[PDB]
RNA sequence: AUCAGCUUGUUGGUGGGGUGAUGGCCUACCAAGGCGACGACGGGUAGCCGGCCUGAGAGGGUGACCGGCCACACUGGGACUGAGAUACGGCCCAGACUCCUACGGGAGGCAGCAGUGGGGAAUAUUGCACAAUGGGCGCAAGCCUGAUGCAGCGACGCCGCGUGAGGGAUGACGGCCUUCGGGUUGUAAACCUCUUUCAGCACAGACGAAGCGCAAGUGACGGUAUGUGCAGAAGAAGGACCGGCCAACUACGUGCCAGCAGCCGCGGUAAUACGUAGGGUCCGAGCGUUGUCCGGAAUUACUGGGCGUAAAGAGCUCGUAGGUGGUUUGUCGCGUUGUUCGUGAAAACUCACAGCUUAACUGUGGGCGUGCGGGCGAUACGGGCAGACUAGAGUACUGCAGGGGAGACUGGAAUUCCUGGUGUAGCGGUGGAAUGCGCAGAUAUCAGGAGGAACACCGGUGGCGAAGGCGGGUCUCUGGGCAGUAACUGACGCUGAGGAGCGAAAGCGUGGGGAGCGAACAGGAUUAGAUACCCUGGUAGUCCACGCCGUAAACGGUGGGUACUAGGUGUGGGUUUCCUUGGGAUCCGUGCCGUAGCUAACGCAUUAAGUACCCCGCCUGGGGAGUACGGCCGCAAGG
RNA sequence: UCGAAGGUGGGAUCGGCGAUUGGGACGAAGUCGUAACAAGGUAGCCGUACCGGAAGGUGCGGCUGGAUCA
């Protein structure tokens, strides 16, 4: 990934809508071998997200770095996912696992910042949390790491959801100190949308 | 698994195999 | 047989994990309360005490959702022989942050997490389901 | 965390000899009575 | 493991692994150095090392590695030897301090200048 | 436990003795215990703690300062004095050492504060005061105090401050790159105002003392701290690093050299990795290195790991301690739990506040002190005791299947030899041959005899056994399994550290037996050469009796038990409902395919490697090495 | 009576050195072969026994982590 600052005189570099953030966690050359020789190719896991807390995985596959990342980057386009939070913290602490990826996530109180590793910090830091703290327990790769943090926010759920499940009234399904987060972050929702209709 | 890990085990095995093969009567006197 | 209770949550797990509508099971005290805890929350829909071959039996029918899913997303035995785990007041320990619910067998009965919270009293695990 | 069961082969003092083997006997600390017979025994409850 | 097995005896840690027998946990030790040959690495590295082997005050014989374009010490000199790590000749773990006891700093170095002693230009 | 037994004042009793006090503390007698796989007795190391460091915590490391206990005072014994003794600056004795001696005999004791030598990578002055606080004696004054208070020394640590500020160009001199345009150093510098902490020189000069004192004075630190003045940018910056991780790049110089490096790895005349230069980055009175510890390391996994093939399931059972325990009524309150009392010194730690120009630092008030003991309460769960139950477990009864085992007797086909026929020159063997047996009568064929071993066909993805393993037949003795009824007992269950037993083949001992096969051992051939394959011969062995040994890819590479989790189709054992052998249903077994789930993947998949509980074994990078040393068993090989 | 040191005695146990010797690790490159990986040119491996300059070879039983398919 390198010479991208530039400015053309043709037609359009097609700017526009959707300007989501987009990380690339890791990129090795996978080589093949074939009579005579390796033929070379690029491997790029793209993260894309928008700060609500909706993330795609990518897995680009191409003989460029540009052209791997683009892919990356329409393959996770293809195959988003709903995250869900409370404020900008995570719900309650869940361990994932993709087949040797062990990742804890840990909500904790706010202020305290994304701690993870770099590959659930990518798979973090696109989506709408700002204060969790995770640790990524085996495995010790991009991929699998990545793959298993996708699915430990498939382990997550709302608080709403587990009261459903349980046929509930809320409060008798959280915690108190859960529900005042709850207030605390639909009334800044409030106040920050508000300013944002004036 | 491979059957190389077997085999360096049994050069091993084998090597001391013999080592006391000569060793036999030696060690049987020099005990005694 | 070493561990009544724990052949018990492993055939809810195994009945809840294909899919099944009821589950039958040897009836006995423990079981009973842990039942009707498992109906005060909701977590199960309801039980019915049979009488069968010499004793009586228990027949827990599962709640599931809005189509094939599934309201207990899981059991852990923790008190388990061997390591029974004991637990002071100060700490009911808070299961899935809150959402899960912990069984805990205190001096007034079987109550779960919040119930040995705001009573006062602890002294057990059993159990926590989420 | 594992609830250990642990065993105290203490030693005893009996005046009257009221205890036999098997008993299920009282105990209570006393003075130093001698080398590590710190023990007497008042109201032995069950006899073998 | 089925924890009454922990209770009964395990989960002790493995073994201290001590880095450098100089002697004492000491960082550095002087000593008598006695034939300053120079050595043949391994086989992707191939050059002469300059070392020295060192009986250590601490009574043990070790032999250890002079950094540097050139070594003052001879015969008999007061090296202070320090530990440290070589890969590339094997059962050499020691390096001299340069700028010591008796072996100088290294004359014309203007760059490393805390490593090989050299002192400020006046 | 590569230390399994130790102990004879040793274990208890009585009478004395001793002590401030109980007591084998001591003694006389009597009794003969006591302590040990919850590790006795031995070996190694070590002062212990409040704490400190690290860590999310759990835990790991450590025991410096400060504080609390303990032990010792040249080495080793002993008492005396005294309210009280390891009596550091006491005594007595014996040693080792230093010293004085008129040679008769004496003297010593820094592990007090300084200080010297030595050892060492390394650790300070032979300081000043009792002004303050503590201590002693004294009616008091007062005297003593290397405790203490302070000072000196070392960037040894932690914190604070300084080495100037503001202005200042389409950006000078110089430097080094360059695409030869320029670009960087660089607003930085020179210059122009301004301000001076801190060092400098002046003069003033403390608090610490609501103190002591009957004397009139008294502060070691101290003319220090600190004030108010004066002069002037004036006296004040360095060290590491710039391949990757990991903030930071270019040229020149050497071109597998000289060197670098924490690991990966850089040097073979165009190195951003070596050396020098510019430049950058990071820190800053410091910055790097080495050592030691915690962390990252879920890499000894309680929290928080594993064992089909990656390291890892004992060859297989039986069973001692141990661990663990179905249903249900009562009782106890040992585990558990609630509450209150006591305690966890101070300091530290954490929160708030106050004090020093701020901070480090210090103080005040909370919390912490995760614990332990006493009183009172609760009884679900665990446990104890006392009971009750029949589903687990075992027994009885009726059957049923089977190379389960041992002993005994016997059967035929085949190979070899033997005697006798019939009968001739080859047979045997090979990829091709030759050693070899023959021509003395072989191989071939017929008749008879000996002797040994193995059991064609049935017989296979089939049966039985715990695992090894078990197939000619019959008889005798004996072991287990399965189903059916439910008659009995009433939790008698599970696992099982050590332990005993069984355990293929090879091998070992003593005595038999010895047909075939056959290590070793010959010859032949092949080959460069065969100490090999292939050929001809061939001893131990293979066989039986009696014992050893204890090993295997002893493999399902899968410890044992239990409950549950879609199915489909074979086959083995047995009960029953229906068609009337067919089908169903059931209990036990053994295979092939297959969902869910699981796995690193292959795979597993109701005979789990799925979901859970109980107990055991075992693993902690590869070699070194299942080896040395030591012990145990063994006739030895060896385990 | 007890009793420190001293003396005599025979042992335990921890080490240091020892001529010679066994193996082990590394070295580049030397000599000798070619045992293993493809049916590795005789399938490999386990146990054990015997033999051989060496890797190894053979026997007895086992095993697929074996092959092509009579």
């Amino acid at each position: 990934r390198g010479r991208r600052d530039d400015r053309g005189g043709r037609g359009r570099d097609g700017g526009d809508k959707s300007n989501y953030i987009e990380r690339v966690v890791s990129i090795n050359r996978v080589s093949k071998v074939v009579k005579g020789g390796r033929r070379f190719s690029f491997t790029a896991l793209v993260i894309v997200g928008d700060g609500k807390g909706m993330v795609g995985v990518g897995y680009g596959k191409a003989k460029e770095v540009p052209a791997a990342i683009a892919k990356g980057v329409e393959e996770a386009r293809k195959n988003f996912f709903r995250v869900p939070l409370i404020g900008s913290t995570i719900t309650h602490p869940v361990q994932g696992e993709a087949a040797a990826g062990v990742v804890m996530l840990r909500p904790a109180s706010p202020g305290t910042g994304v701690i993870a590793g770099g590959a659930a910090r990518a798979v973090l830091e696109c989506a709408g949390v700002h204060d969790i703290l995770a640790k990524s327990l085996g495995s010790d790769n991009a991929i699998n790491v990545v793959h298993a943090t996708v699915a430990a926010l498939k382990l997550l759920q709302r608080p709403e959801e587990v009261a459903a499940r349980r046929g509930l009234p809320i409060e008798d399904v959280a915690p108190a100190g859960m529900l005042k987060a709850r207030r605390e972050s639909e009334a800044l929702a409030a106040a920050a949308a508000r300013e944002g209709s004036a | 698994g491979s059957v190389i890990k077997k085999r360096r085990k049994r050069m091993s095995k084998k090597k001391h195999r013999k080592l006391l093969r000569r060793t036999r009567v030696q060690r049987r006197k020099l005990g005694k | 047989m070493t561990d009544p209770i724990a052949d018990f949550l492993t055939r809810l797990r195994n009945a809840n994990s294909a899919y099944h509508d009821e589950v039958t099971l040897p009836h006995s005290k423990l079981k009973a309360n842990i039942a009707e805890i498992l109906k005060r929350e909701g977590y199960i829909s309801d039980y019915r005490t049979e009488d069968a071959r010499v004793g009586k039996s228990l027949v827990v029918q599962l709640k599931y959702g809005p189509s094939r899913e599934r309201s207990i997303a899981g059991l852990r035995r923790v008190s388990k022989p061997g390591l029974r785990v004991y637990a002071k007041s100060t700490n009911l320990p808070r299961v899935l942050g809150g959402l899960g619910v912990a069984i805990i067998s205190t001096s007034s009965g079987l109550l779960t997490d919040r119930q040995a919270a705001r009573q006062g009293v602890g002294g057990e695990v059993l159990a926590y389901v989420w | 965390g594992k609830i250990i069961r642990t065993t105290k082969k203490v030693k005893a003092h009996d005046e009257n000899g009221e205890a036999g083997i098997g008993d299920r006997v009282s105990l209570m600390e006393t003075r130093p009575l001698s080398a590590t017979k710190r023990w007497r025994l008042v109201e032995i409850l069950e006899k073998a | 493991p089925t924890i009454q097995q922990l209770v009964r005896k395990g989960r002790r840690d493995k073994i201290a692994k001590v880095k450098t027998a100089a002697l004492k946990g000491s960082p550095q030790r002087r000593g008598v150095c006695t034939r300053v040959y120079t050595t043949t690495p391994k086989k992707p590295n191939s050059a002469l090392r300059k070392v020295a082997r060192v009986k250590l005050t601490s009574q043990v014989e070790v032999t250890a590695y002079i950094p540097g374009e050139g070594h003052n010490l001879q015969e008999h000199s007061m090296v202070l030897v320090r530990g440290g790590r070589v890969k590339d000749l094997p059962g050499v773990r020691y390096k001299i301090i340069r700028g010591s006891l008796d072996t100088q700093g290294v004359k014309n170095r203007k760059q490393a200048r805390s490593r090989y002693g050299a002192k400020k230009e006046k």
